[PDB]
Order: structure tokens, then C-alpha cells, then sequence
């Protein structure tokens, strides 16, 4: 970024819509990034607009092209184009199922005391059959313990057959067990679901559109989740999106966040590619290209906007800077 | 999620039927090499 | 390809598993949950459209109903309405699928 | 002849591993039939 | 099913209905808890008449 200059210094999404937006309208036109952030918003006080919403309806700049939510408070002050994306807030979790097999497993169900208690009751008849009748009384025992199990013998092999029935079946059992267990598996289950369990964790941002959303929330759904994490304690809420993607990578899979399904899928295919989106969306919402009202501008570009959806090249785009350049393209075709 | 696992405390009561008969097996031994 | 939408529902339900059809979403969730509750939508959606209120151009009514529709949506309404006339009305129920 | 039932002491610890490793299939073909038997699952 | 309203209202296999004239109808209707309303919008949307 250093050595260039101008136009080309940025690339993005937005970047390459704002050329798609030139060419279907043919401006001269010049990236500006905003000098304080926060979208558009408006302040209670003093009630003075902010950011890239306020640029425009201060005449500071011409048009707003960015992922800018399409919200009533800011239909009010500006006109919005059609939305070139659409999205809705979704669900994060860990890559989950990632144990275990290898060898150690072998002895899992007979616990690590009974493998070892089992060989003591295995000497043991093969040196009550050395008495009751060293190489081919060894070989005898053995050609009889193959085949289950005088008479001081008859009831060794007797006693034995009920000992090592009850083994192999209380093994048989149990192993049924953790194999019936294994299939219930959420695994991977819907939003209603996340909400029915406390086991896994779940929050949001502290301070966003997506908090507000449970707030006044009036389904039921929404506001069982919004009652949970309201008294959760320890504070399941975040400071920042950047802390959010880490609090669920290092929770062991104990712990999701909500967000954008856009965001969310972005920071699926980025390394170490270990979070997934997981359910729909759970409202209706999109971005949008805000421009000054009654502007000559507004509706040209609105209509230039569906003129990129409808031809391909909205979700084109959608799929370059997603998928096409994400780090993790292996992470996504092969992942289920 | 159960991990209901097995327990060692249970699988000691077929334990102690199996050397109880092979404490019986050694008392009918003996009978046998009289008679 | 089919003649009608309804033809292309019923040649599912009598493939024996071995025919799929494409249709928007809004469709396809509907048919789901309408009996004998045989079809179901899987996997996302392959394009970004929607459904929208039509207004004569230079008419009063214009700005006023888009308004309108974003306090509804906001609000929770057209959620909720959407919730109400699909899975609640619906015969199969969302519940049905969860487990029963 | 020695297989169909089950498995000098040479021969007796073959048929006794032998023993031990089918009888370790057998068992976990039918703890595994259980589970599919009471958990009925739809594949996509 | 286990001894309880939320698990009656969680599975449509076994129905349930009220009367249809009464204060036990009119309970469901106006009812504004999580549990109850469920279980008014599928009597309400039920057919056959439960
Ligand atoms: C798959 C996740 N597992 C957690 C490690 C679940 C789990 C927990 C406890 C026990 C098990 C099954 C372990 C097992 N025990 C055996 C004992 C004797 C024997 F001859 C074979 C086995 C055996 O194959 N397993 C096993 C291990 C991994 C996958 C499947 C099985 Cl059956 N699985």
C-alpha cells in the first residue's frame, strides 16, 4: 500500500462493486474511507449524524457503497438501493468430533482395572486344571479355555463357563452402549436447539444490532434465549467481534457466538478454519448503497443494482472474495 | 452424554463366584484321591 | 422440465427417491410442512431475491408503505408472520421433525 | 475343522488368540447391530 | 410421553382438544406464556375439528 497510489491502494468486495457500479452508470469516482467509523448512527443528545451515513447527508460525500444495514433509522435520512446481499444473523461453533481412535481405545468399556483383573482369573483355572487331573498340561488348559471351559474338573469348567459368559456379555453390552449414545449427537443442531441445553454456552456482542434483536424479541424462541443470556453468569457477552471469534475457538466447543451470517461465513474460510456456520439465518436483513436523497444519483444506481443480481454478478462476487481467495477452500467443499 | 462406562465394583461379584467354585474344586479334588 | 408448478411436486413424490426439483425457498419451506410430509428443502439457497410491495410510480402512497415495511420487519412482525402462516398453520409440525 | 468350533501347545495358543480375536468381531457386530437398531438415522 | 403439558405440546402424534365452548378454551387464547401459546396456535390450526 505504500507504493501505490490512489484508487488501486484498496481491494475488497465494495472495491470491485464500486467499478460495477461506474460502468453501468459512467462516473469518475474516488474510494474515501470514512474518518471515524461506526457505519451510521445517530447520538441521543445532540442527535448529529456519524460516519459514512453522515457524509452524505452533510454533502461530504456523494454515495456510500459499503456492507451498510439497511435500517428504518437510516432509510429516514438516506435513500437505500436494493439489497446487493443478502443476509441474517446465524450461528458459530467448534469443528467438532475431532477424537478419537488409536489402540488405547481397544480397552475402553472393560476398564483399564478389569483387562488386567481378567489374565488373574485365566492362570488361575489354567493351574486348578494342573491339579485335578508342565508343557502339555499347559497345552490342555489352553485347548480347554478355547472351547468355554473327573469330577473335581467338570465344575472348574462349570464355574469357569459362568465367569467368562458374564464378561463377553457385560462387554457386548456395554459397547452397544456407547454406540446408541454416540447416535443420538445434536451434532451440528438448529437455533431452537442451542437454547434448549446449558452445557454449551452462547452469547453475542455487548453493544450491536444483534443484541437489540433478542431484546425486544416477542417470539418465544428468541426470547428464551434472550432470558438466558441476560442472567448468564459469567458474562457470556464480548467487547469486540475479534474477541468473540477467539472466545469460541479456545472453549474447547463449549461455547458459540452469534453474528452475521456474512461475517460468519468469512471467518469460516480463514485459517485455522476451525469455526463453521451451523443453521439458518435467523432474520431478514441485507446491505445496502446509500446515497443523499433526491440525489440524480439514487435511482440509476438502484436500478443498476439489480441489473448486477439478476445477471450473475452479485453472486459472482459474493463467491470471490468468500471462497475463490479464502484460505481455507479445501475447509468447505469436503467438510460435510 | 453418557460415558455410562463399567463399573469394577460389579464385575468383583462374578469374581468371588468363580474363586468360591474353584475353592469348592480343590475340596472335591481331595475326595477323589481317597476313594 | 414440468408444466405446471403442481406437476413438478407430485412427479417427486412418485420417483422413488430418484428426482429432485428447483423452486424458490419460500415454496419449497411451505410444501414442507404440508402433508403427507414427504418433500424437504436441504442445502442453501443458490441466489439473493426477494419478495417486494409494488407502488405506481410518482403515487402517494410510495414512500409512506416502504417505510412502513421496514418498522414490520424491526419490529418482529413480518418474522412472526412469516412463522405463523408456514410452521404454526402448517400440518407437519416444526416439532415433528425434532425427534418424536 | 478347528474353526467352525472356535479355535500340543503350539496349536493351543493359536486357536486360543484366534478365539480371542473372532470373539471380539462377533461381540462388536452385535453391539454395533444394537445401535443402529434403536437409532434409526436419514442420510441426505 | 412423560407426566407433563410441555411434552404434550412438543409432539403431534397423540392430539389434544378442549371443549369448545367454555373458560377452558378461552385460557389458550389470550394466554401470553411461552408453553401455553404453542399449544392455542395448534388447536386453533388443527384439522380434523380436535
Ligand atoms: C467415539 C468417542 N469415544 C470416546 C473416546 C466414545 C467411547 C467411549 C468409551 C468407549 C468407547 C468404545 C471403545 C472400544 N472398546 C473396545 C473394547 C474391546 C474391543 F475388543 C474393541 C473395542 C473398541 O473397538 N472400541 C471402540 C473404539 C473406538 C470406536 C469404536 C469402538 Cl467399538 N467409545
Amino acid at each position: 500500500h505504500e507504493m501505490l497510489e490512489g484508487n488501486e491502494r484498496y481491494e475488497g468486495y465494495c472495491v470491485d462493486l464500486a467499478a460495477e457500479i461506474a460502468k453501468h452508470c459512467g462516473f469518475k469516482y474516488k474510494l474515501t474511507i470514512v474518518g471515524d467509523g461506526k457505519y451510521g448512527a445517530r447520538d441521543a443528545d445532540t442527535k448529529i449524524w456519524n460516519g459514512m451515513v453522515g457524509e452524505l447527508v452533510y454533502g461530504k460525500a456523494d454515495i456510500a457503497i459499503a456492507p451498510l444495514t439497511i435500517t428504518l433509522v437510516r432509510e429516514e435520512v438516506i435513500d437505500f438501493s436494493k439489497p446487493f446481499m443478502s443476509l441474517g444473523i446465524s450461528i458459530m461453533i467448534k469443528k467438532p468430533q475431532k477424537s478419537k481412535p488409536g489402540v488405547f481405545s481397544f480397552l475402553d468399556p472393560l476398564a483399564y482395572e478389569i483387562w488386567m483383573c481378567i489374565v488373574f482369573a485365566y492362570i488361575g483355572v489354567s493351574v486348578v486344571l494342573f491339579l485335578v487331573s508342565i508343557f502339555n498340561s499347559l497345552w490342555f488348559s489352553l485347548g480347554a479355555f478355547m472351547q468355554q471351559g473327573s469330577l473335581s474338573g467338570r465344575i472348574v469348567g462349570g464355574v469357569w463357563w459362568f465367569f467368562t459368559l458374564i464378561i463377553i456379555s457385560s462387554y457386548t453390552a456395554n459397547l452397544a452402549a456407547f454406540l446408541t449414545v454416540e447416535r443420538m449427537v445434536s451434532p451440528i443442531e438448529s437455533a431452537e436447539d442451542l437454547s434448549k441445553q446449558t452445557e454449551i454456552a452462547y452469547g453475542t456482542l455487548d453493544s450491536g444490532s444483534t443484541k437489540e434483536f433478542f431484546r425486544r424479541s416477542k417470539i418465544a424462541v428468541f426470547d428464551k434465549m434472550w432470558t438466558y443470556m441476560r442472567s448468564a453468569e459469567p458474562s457470556v457477552f464480548v467487547r469486540t467481534t475479534a474477541e468473540g471469534v477467539a472466545r469460541v475457538r479456545k472453549s474447547k466447543g463449549k461455547y458459540a457466538y452469534l453474528l452475521e451470517s456474512t461475517m460468519n461465513e468469512y471467518i469460516e474460510q480463514r485459517k485455522p478454519c476451525d469455526t463453521m456456520k451451523v443453521g439458518g439465518n435467523l432474520d431478514s436483513k441485507g446491505y445496502g448503497i446509500a446515497t443523499p436523497k433526491g440525489s440524480s444519483l439514487g435511482t440509476p444506481v438502484n436500478l443498476a443494482v439489480l441489473k448486477l443480481s439478476e445477471q450473475g454478478v452479485l453472486d459472482k462476487l459474493k463467491n470471490k472474495w468468500w471462497y475463490d481467495k479464502g484460505e481455507c477452500g479445501a475447509k468447505d467443499s469436503g467438510s460435510k | 452424554e453418557k460415558t455410562s462406562a463399567l463399573s469394577l465394583s460389579n464385575v468383583a461379584g462374578v469374581f468371588y463366584i468363580l474363586v468360591g467354585g474353584l475353592g469348592l474344586a480343590m475340596l472335591v479334588a481331595l475326595i477323589e484321591f481317597c476313594y
